[PDB]
Order: structure tokens, then C-alpha cells, then sequence
């Protein structure tokens, strides 16, 4: 129900985004969005837990933001290491997590 | 001592009162005392450690202007050295005994920092701003 | 200890700064210590018991966040419950061993408030209020 | 201690927190104690005398409302007959320990006078304010 | 040569007002008035000694005020006990008490 | 290079006044002036050290000033220990000093 970009292409040192929106009742005021990279066939990856807040040990070149009808998961200085799959998903403190659609970051 | 330790910092920071409470000394019902020959000097040094320690942290209380208080705010930036961790990976994650194993190399650094900085903004500042 | 405790209340409110400069130690002009075998440990105990009840007054103050204060206002309200007496049958009707006497019982309690109120004000509240 | 009191006293206000520091304690590497039979009560005795000391300057700086500052302005006007000297005879000729010798006749009179007068002015001024 | 009113009657619940007035130099400008419950025959009780401010273990149901040529005592509540005689006196720190000239509650 | 008055007369209890002037790279903007007293064939006497600051022990009696072009030195309360001859110098902090040609004070 949380749909994204279908796909998406970037180049070296570039800044690729990725948008997440859906209907109110799933991606809409103040429902926290998380932004996972997950290669396919591995393991996933906490990218972005809390709408501007990110993961302990992630390079400061990730960055998220949420608008009032879609969230969006930007990456600056791109390197061959972010050509995978992310993915988002709308939670709250005891709501369940709902995943997207996913999007593949091309280069 | 009341508080667990086994809960986070900011569940710990509302039961900071009872700790500082047993701190001090028990609580009332202070120790007669017959005075045994040879005896009891362990007692006296009990008693005189216990002082000691007490006045050891309120020591570095008072060198840090917090001599009256017991959550205090400091014009110390803090040191992404000492920690790369956040706010809601330190306060939400982390307990109290963790959070002091992991700063403790930093610990002392940070008190004579903490000493020389709270110090000059409160004494030289403070003294050259009422002179005009 | 100069003053009277024979006067009011409000009397005493003034002789207040010669009982505290007593209360830390007697008058300069300390003691020349011969320290005789099994003796002297007496005055060693006795000096330990006094700067023993010294910190226990100052850890009760420094709680109370009047740490520099001899006279500080609290924002405790009084209960009606401790003693129904007013200001004027307080302040110039007792006297302080009369009025300490009738509010010992509830004293612990008073102490254990008055820890809690004055502290969450000025750490709690502040904290949040610097906070933004 | 590390300051050195031959500078002016001018230099040693930038230098009178490694002293303040020293005056705790030393620093860390507390002692490790067998508790010899009639033996170690003289160390007991050095512990007790140095916190002694310790309070005595502690007490003299909370009855001053100084106590959790280093340095404190004071609402005392300097009397003429202590020292007609003047700011720049005295920060910039005179040393700490010289300065001291030539106000130490007058030390105790200025010590009851500070205590007398900040703490009035803290606490029946104050009192009163918050009165209306 | 203080004079209140003559008498007073009231029922129960009310609030019964009873007068002190006399010269400038017995009842004006700041003379703290008292007010004693006197009953005929036996011994008197304190019932408010200063302007505003009442005596110890008093029922808060009586109150005092005073103007600029004369002092009120307000009885709230009545009650059946309160039907006895009651007087006010002129005082100050130093000066000799003036007693006045009573009044009687009814009821 | 440092002038002053050639000579100057008081009489008791009066204020005489002496000054001390010169280029701009003597006595101008902020170098500090001082003023001996310098009775002649004796040793001299430390009277103003800084523009208006004295030296310890001297009688209040004696006062400094200094202009954008010329420092004055003022003695007020005349004596006869004042009849003597008056020299101004012009220093700073590590500059030498450069004393004036002085003036007699005659009573
Ligand atoms: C909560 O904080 C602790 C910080 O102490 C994190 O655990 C640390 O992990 C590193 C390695 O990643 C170890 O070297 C430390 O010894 C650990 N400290 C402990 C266990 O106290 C922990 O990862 C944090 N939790 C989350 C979810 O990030
Ligand atoms: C002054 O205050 C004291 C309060 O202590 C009053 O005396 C008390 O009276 C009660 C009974 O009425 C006794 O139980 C207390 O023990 C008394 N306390 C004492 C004597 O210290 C006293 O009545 C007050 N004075 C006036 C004029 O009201
Ligand atoms: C610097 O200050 C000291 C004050 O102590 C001055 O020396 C004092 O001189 C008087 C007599 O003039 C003696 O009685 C004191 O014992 C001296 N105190 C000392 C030596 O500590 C000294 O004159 C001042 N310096 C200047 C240049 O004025
Ligand atoms: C804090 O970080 C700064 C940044 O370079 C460094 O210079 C300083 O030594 C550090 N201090 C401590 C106590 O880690
Ligand atoms: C104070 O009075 C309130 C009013 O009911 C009561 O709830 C409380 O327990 C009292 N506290 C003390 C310490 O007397
Ligand atoms: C301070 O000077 C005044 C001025 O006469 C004097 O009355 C007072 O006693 C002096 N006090 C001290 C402590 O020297």
C-alpha cells in the first residue's frame, strides 16, 4: 500500500531520492518513517529509524524528511556500494511496521 | 539506593532524589558507642571514609557552581570523541552503569574541564562585567 | 550559640549569624596533639562527630538548593495539618524550641518534600526550559 | 599547588584553579590500609585534619553565599584603614603571601563583617522582596 | 464613649453585622478594634483582636473590617450559640483598652 | 623637547598649575606623563606616575590631568615644601622616558 519510485539512477558523488507516500492512514502527518537498504538475497540494513534521525555508525552523507504527504530518503555522494534495493515503511510506538515497494538505486 | 540501575538514564534521572537521599547517610530509625579498647577504630574509619567520599563529589560540585543542585547545566561543548552516540542511543538505550564504563577513560578530562570552564565563565566574566 | 532562645521567633531571626559562626568551631585564640598511646582517640571521635552533624545540616541545605543561604524562601505550601497556628502565634507568640518541638513529628516528612519540590523545580524545569 | 606565589597577585587569579584543585585531594593514581594495631591512627588523624581544613574553608565560603564560586564579588567596601594601598600597588607590587601578612590582623573583623553583611543582604532584603 | 447598635436579630444560616464607632481620637484612622463574645454572667472569649485577623480555634464563620469611622463584626452561619452580647474595644500597642457599649444577638 | 611653563607663582592655599606639551610623537593621544618633584641639587620625589594616578603616601592635595595636546599638573592647598622645581616625563610600557624642561614653583 506504500508505494515509491519505480526505479531511480544517479552517478559518482551525486545526491539519488527516493520518495515514499501512500494514503493518510498509512503515510500521512506524523507517522514515522523508516528507510532501510536491503540488497537483495541478504541482509537489510537500519539506514534511517526516526524521520530526520539516522543509525549509529551510517555516513552523514544519508539524510531523510518528511513532507505531509510523502517522505523522501535522499543520498548524497554516491559510491558503487548504494546500488541496491531501499526500502521504507510507516510505523508508530505500538502501531506495526507497514514496508513499501521498494526502489532500486541504479548507479 | 532505592533506584534500579537496570533502567535507562532518563528513567534513572526521575529516581536521581532517592539515591542522593541514602547517600548522606540511613535513614533515621545514631550509633551509641561504649568505646571498646582497641576496638571501633575500624568504626571511625568507616564513619571517617564515608565523610570522605560524600565530600570528595560535593567537592567537584562546588568547583563546578553546582554546589546547590542536583541536575545542573554546563556551558561544556561535548567531545564526539567521548562518544559518537546520540541523545535517544545515550538516554534510551544505555543505563547508567554502561554510560560510566564507556566515558570513563574521558571522565577525567572532562572534570578538569568541566572545572576550568564553568569557573573562568562564572568568576573572570562575571567579575569584568560588574566592573562596568 | 550567643543568642537566646528565650525570645520569639522573629527575635532570633536576627541572632541567627552568631549561633552559625559557632556552629563550625569555637572562636580562633588549633589544638596541639601530643597523641598519647590508647588515648586522644576520644577527641578524635569527638571531632569526627562534629564535623559529622556539620555535613548533615549542610547536606540537608545543599539539597534544598540553599547551599550559599542562611535565610532561603521555598516554594513548599504549608500544610494546616503540620499546625494550624498563624504567623503573628508563630512568629511572636513561640519560641524556636517550642515551635520545633511541636513540628518534630512531621519533620521527616517536611525534610523528604521539600528535597523533592525544591530539586524537580530547579532541575527539571529549568532543564526543560533551557531546553528551548 | 602547582601555582607559583611568587607572581603577583594578578597572575596567580589565572592560576588559582590547579591550587583549588590540589586542595581536595591529590590526584587520582586510594589508600590501601592493613589497619596495623595501634599504628595507622596518625594517618586516621591526617585524613580527618585535612577534611577539617577543608570545611573550615567551605564553611567560611557558604556563610558567605560564595559556595559554589571560586571568585565572588562582595557588597563590602574596603575600610582605607586596613590598606591604603591601592588597585595597581596592590595587583601589580604586591605577592598573595605579602598581601596576606598585611591584612592578616584585620582577617577575622573582615571575615564576621562579610559574613554579617552578604548575608543580609541575601536573605532579610530578599525576604522582603519577595514579602510584596 | 464607643457606641455600637442598640440591638441585632437574625435566624438561622444568616449573617448578623454589628457596629463600633465613636470620636476621632477613640475609633479612626488605624486604632486596632478587638472583638470579645461576652456572655451575661460568665467569663468573656477573644474572638478578634486585630482589624482583619482573628484568634486561635475561632470558627472561620466570623470575620472583622474596619472603615474609615467605624468597625464591623460579621457573625456568618448562625448558630444558637452565638446568641449572647457582644462587645469592641479601641487599643493600640501602647494605649489602654476602650470597651463599647454591647450589642445583643437575638437569635 | 618636552615644555613647560617657564616659572609660576602661588601663595598659600591657592592651586598652581603646570604644563607639560609637545609633538606629536612626545606628548600627544595616549602616552602616559608623569611628574616628579625635583628639588635642585637633592633627590627627586615620585609625585604622579599615570596620567591621573599617584604615587602611595602623597598628599591628596596634589592632582593630574591630560589633554589631547598637553598634561597639567595642579597643586592645590599651597605650602612651603611645594616651593621647588617640577619635571613631567612622557613613557609607555617599554618606551624610555623623556623629562621636560621644567618649571620652579615660587611660593
Ligand atoms: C546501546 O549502547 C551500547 C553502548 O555501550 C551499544 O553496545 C556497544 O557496542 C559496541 C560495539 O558495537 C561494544 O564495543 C560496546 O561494549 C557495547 N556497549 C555495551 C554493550 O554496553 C549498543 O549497540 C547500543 N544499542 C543499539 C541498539 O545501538
Ligand atoms: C503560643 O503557642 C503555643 C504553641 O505551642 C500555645 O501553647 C500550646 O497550647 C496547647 C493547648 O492549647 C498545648 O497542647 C501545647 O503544648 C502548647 N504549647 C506550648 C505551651 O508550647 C499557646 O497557647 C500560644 N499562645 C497563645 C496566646 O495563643
Ligand atoms: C609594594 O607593596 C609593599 C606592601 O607590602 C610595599 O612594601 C612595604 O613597605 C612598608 C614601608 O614602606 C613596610 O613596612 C612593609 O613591610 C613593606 N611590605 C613588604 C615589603 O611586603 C612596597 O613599598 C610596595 N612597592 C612600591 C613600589 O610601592
Ligand atoms: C576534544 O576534541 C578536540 C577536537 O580536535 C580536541 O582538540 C581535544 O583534544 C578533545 N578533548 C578531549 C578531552 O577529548
Ligand atoms: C498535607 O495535606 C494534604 C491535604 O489533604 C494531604 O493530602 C497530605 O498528605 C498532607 N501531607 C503532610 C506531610 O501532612
Ligand atoms: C572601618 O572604618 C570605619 C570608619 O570610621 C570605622 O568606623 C570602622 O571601625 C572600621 N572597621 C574596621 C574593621 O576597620
Amino acid at each position: 500500500v506504500l508505494t515509491q519510485s519505480a526505479s531511480v539512477s544517479g552517478s559518482l558523488g551525486q545526491s539519488v531520492t527516493i520518495s515514499c507516500t501512500g494514503p493518510n492512514s498509512v503515510c500521512c502527518s506524523h507517522k514515522s518513517i523508516s528507510w532501510y537498504q536491503w540488497p537483495p538475497g541478504r541482509a537489510p540494513t537500519l539506514i534511517i529509524y526516526e524521520d530526520n534521525e539516522r543509525a549509529p555508525g551510517i555516513s552523514p552523507r544519508f539524510s531523510g524528511y518528511k513532507s505531509y504527504w510523502s517522505a523522501y530518503l535522499t543520498i548524497s555522494d554516491l559510491r558503487p556500494e548504494d546500488e541496491t534495493t531501499y526500502y521504507c515503511c510507516s510505523y508508530t510506538h505500538n502501531s506495526g511496521c507497514v514496508f513499501g515497494t521498494g526502489t532500486k538505486v541504479s548507479v | 539506593f532505592l533506584g534500579a540501575a537496570g533502567s535507562t538514564m532518563g528513567a534513572a534521572s526521575m529516581t536521581l532524589t532517592v539515591q542522593a537521599r541514602n547517600l548522606l547517610s540511613g535513614i533515621v530509625q545514631q550509633q551509641h558507642l561504649l568505646q571498646d579498647t582497641h576496638w571501633g577504630i575500624k568504626q571511625l574509619q568507616a564513619r571517617v571514609l564515608a565523610v570522605e567520599h560524600y565530600l570528595k563529589d560535593q567537592k567537584f560540585l562546588g568547583l563546578w557552581g553546582c554546589s546547590g543542585k542536583i541536575i545542573c547545566c554546563t556551558a561544556v561543548p561535548w567531545n564526539s570523541t567521548w562518544s559518537n552516540k546520540s541523545y535517544e542511543e545515550i538516554w534510551n538505550n544505555m543505563t547508567w552503569i554502561e554510560w560510566e564504563r564507556e566515558i570513563s577513560n574521558y571522565t577525567s578530562q572532562i572534570y578538569e574541564i568541566l572545572t576550568e570552564s564553568q569557573n573562568q565563565q562564572d568568576r573572570n566574566e562575571k567579575d569584568l562585567l560588574e566592573l562596568d
